[PDB]
RNA sequence: GAGAAGGUGCGCCGGCUAGGGUGAAGGAUUUACUCCGUAAGCUCUGGCUGGUCGAAGAUACCAGGCCGCUGCGACUGUUU
RNA sequence: UGGUGGGGUAAAGGCCUACCAAGGCGACGAUCCGUAACUGGUCUGAGAGGAUGAUCAGUCACACUGGAACUGAGACACGGUCCAGACUCCUACGGGAGGCAGCAGUGGGGAAUAUUGGACAAUGGGCGAAAGCCUGAUCCAGCCAUGCCGCGUGUCUUUAAGUUGGGAGGAAGGGCAGUAAGUUAAUACCUUGCUGUUUUGACGUUACCAACAGAAUAAGCACCGGCUAACUUCGUGCCAGCAGCCGCGGUAAUACGAAGGGUGCAAGCGUUAAUCGGAAUUACUGGGCGUAAAGCGCGCGUAGGUGGUUCAGCAAGUUGGAUGUGAAAUCCCCGGGCUCAACCUGGGAACUGCAUCCAAAACUACUGAGCUAGAGUACGGUAGAGGGUGGUGGAAUUUCCUGGAAGGAACACCAGUGGCGAAGGCGACCACCUGGACUGAUACUGACACUGAGGUGCGAAAGCGUGGGGAGCAAACAGGAUUAGAUACCCUGGUAGUCCACGCCGUAAACGAUGUCGACUAGCCGUUGGGAUCCUUGAGAUCUUAGUGGCGCAGCUAACGCGAUAAGUCGACCGCCUGGGGAGUACGGCCGCAAGGUUAAAACUCAAAUGAAUUGACGGGGGCCCGCACA
RNA sequence: AGGGGGACGGUUACCACGGAGUGAUUCAUGACUGGGGUGAAGUCGUAACAAGGUAGCCGUAGGGGAACCUGCGGCUGGAU
């Protein structure tokens, strides 16, 4: 069966990043919608598109660079099994800090830059690089 | 192999068995010669080597190589044992050290005098 | 196999106590070669507790000795 | 294991007790079994860790061995008593005594470890009004390169060492005889704390300063074939030997024995041993499984691991701060000192930890109401070697006999890179009692979920049960032909067996040598079952799905090759692997009537076995061709 | 006088050591055996690697001096 909601979306776009398709649609949750909103603010994707009907869905409009697109890999860290609840002193600066390292906290599912300057740690979700 | 299966049954690091059945974490161990005799090497070489059989003070029945080019270890000596596996001799893993108690010492042996038992 | 091997209790007198079987002072009726159950009496088997006497309590008569390797015949039986 | 009555401990408590009840512990590993003081820490490490408890400090534990109390504030007491045991000793045979794991020391074991030392002067203690008195604790000395530092063996200095002359610091105070104080009822007087002087007491007796004679008193070790840039010969000749891995030696030896030189770093240099490391070689960080080692043969599913979807709530995990600590030591920096370094300390840093406290609500668990996607059912319709029972068959072949009579067994074609079942598996014809999926939709459920150690069924055939059958073949064999020989393939013959009913074994080249499940990422060509689209006569396209195949990119792969039925990208979980032999074997458990199966080791031994791929060679490998090679 | 209260007594439970019977579970040893490893290889041999001169291999029964053969289901890790 399917066992993890957001690892099912982070896999399904990377094989579409190496494919020639642009609009990815899947049955989505609020959990998958709160993740999608933060990396369009980091310049990676745009227009998450809650379908706003019954069985609501996410149409993430991923951008292309010329040739190889903008997101090489999305590495899951906290999958559901070993779920990597991590503090604020130990946040991962993924690729020198050029990965933004989104971490689920109480006051927001938020990048590692604002996770440290307002100090709450928690679920280190995925590599965005 | 997964982290669930590690909490169920964790990965046991397998121990490495030691090379010497005797010398129970001891750098030397005294023995008494049962028998000194002659042994042939392994097939791609050919020679005549002289090995000893000893009973140790741990009561163990192993073979040690008399590493001299001449010795007077006369069938009941009190020879002292180090480790090290002589390659060409099969199945044996010990050496008699030179100049210990009853090991007289190799004649002249003018270099490496700390090895083969020479004064000065 | 096995009653393997080995062990413990055992007389008598009390104290307390659990029942079982038979029975009827009279009541139900099928007013009798019958049911219920009084009660005592009689009888059978317990359990717990003391006490007590002797060298000794299945005190006599009566009443398995046991164990370990083996050969042969499987076994109960039959025979000069 | 609780409950009460009592009993009892300095103190709670089945701790002890009587009786009441049938609870308690344990798959998060009980109980039994082997092993070991534990920790601050220590050692290797990038760290994670791994190994580890010698000096140092905390706690524990023991005192020949065992039981036991006593006294005391405190013991079940190391130089106490009692009892028992083992041992040992003195006897004048009456009676007695001893316990070094206290400091020396002795045997004895072992590779291996020290002096029958000096003094309470410092620091403690133990008694004391005080003086002090004792202490093998201590302060401190011989012995040992055992580390860790420094230092010296000369480039005409004299350091060390030695001779001599000097020379602090370890001493805080005690005696005393005034001097002042304040308890005093009487600073009369004692007793005490203060003041200044005098008297005195150092185990190590010196460090340390400054003279003197003169280079007189000081170097050794291992290697030199490689990847270690230290790299002639002489003797020796597959001898003698060296070595960690290759190897070297079989007659000019850079590999082995000297000399002759260098080089490593030095009062030490080396090699034996043990630890971690490189070792991603047990991979949490951070590995594997089609063919190298490795997917149970697959199911149903217990604990468990993880769990679609939304609001609200909780605050267990998660997150921040607060406070106590996390002892001191060690370590990490800044220092202070020994003339310098060790060493010594001062300051902090560090101690990733622990509970308590308040604050947070994105996510997880939990709680509640839901939502329809996952999953299930009500409705046909076919497809289908599902599977089983009973029959009805046919030709051969076989066996008889005058073309018929007789019975066994597998069912040519239909047959398919087809169906069906979780899997193993399964085809003449025929009914009869029965499965699960597909699909067409229409209805409803409200995650009911997948996976799953144990656990539980179910699994090809030879088997051997417990009963029958009977054709061909054929395990078992006899010869026939054949070879040194057949014990072989070929030749003539045949019981067990396949079949049946129940039952057992539970084996596999159970193989797709690929666990189950879901999600998603270019395709293209056949082929199976539905269904809908289709100008429609189908000769059929397209589309839609659930299977079964071909080929191919992206993709991965060691390569072969996989390639939406992954061997990709992932996610949950499970089984499994740790070099080749020994070995799927011994021993123990379980099952079987037996054959055996299942779980499953080390001892030893080897530096390699293995995987795909390439060149060459080889082939009683194929296919073409050449030449009197064949007439 | 004595009483109270102690002390030695008497014997009752508790128990270490010891005893006995019968078992477990471990360690060493054991005549004699059975494979295993490494050697050096004398030997019947040719069993595998080519279509290895009878294609190999696996399970299993069954059978035979050996390195080995048939059968039934099995697999190409099988090629012309």
């Amino acid at each position: 069966s399917m066992q993890d909601p957001l690892a099912d979306m982070l896999t399904r776009i990377r094989n579409a990043q190496m494919a020639e398709k642009t609009v990815v649609s899947m049955p989505s949750s609020k959990l998958k919608a709160a993740v999608a909103k933060v990396l369009k603010d980091e310049g990676y994707i745009a227009d998450f598109q809650i379908s706003s009907e019954v069985k609501p869905q996410l149409s993430i409009e991923l951008k292309y660079f010329e040739g190889k697109p903008v997101i090489e890999e999305v590495k899951r860290i906290s999958r559901p099994g070993l779920r990597q609840y991590k503090s604020v002193e130990q946040l991962p600066a993924v690729r020198g800090g050029l990965g933004v390292s989104i971490v689920s906290t109480n006051k927001g599912v938020m990048t590692d830059r604002a996770a440290r300057a307002a100090g709450v740690g928690g679920e280190v979700l995925c590599t965005v690089f | 192999a997964t982290i669930n299966q590690l909490v169920r049954k964790p990965r046991k690091r397998m121990v490495d068995k030691s090379d010497v059945p005797a010398l129970q974490n001891c750098p030397q161990r005294r023995g008494v010669c049962t028998r000194v005799y002659t042994t042939t090497p392994k097939k791609p070489n050919s020679a005549l080597r002289k090995v000893c059989r000893v009973r140790l003070t741990n009561g163990f029945e192993v073979s040690s190589y008399i590493g001299g080019e001449g010795h007077n270890l006369q069938e009941h000596s009190v020879v002292l044992i180090r480790g090290g596996r002589v390659k060409d001799l099969p199945g044996v893993r010990y050496h008699t050290v030179r100049g210990s108690l009853d090991t007289s010492g190799v004649k002249d042996r003018k270099q490496g005098r700390s090895k083969y038992g020479a004064k000065r």
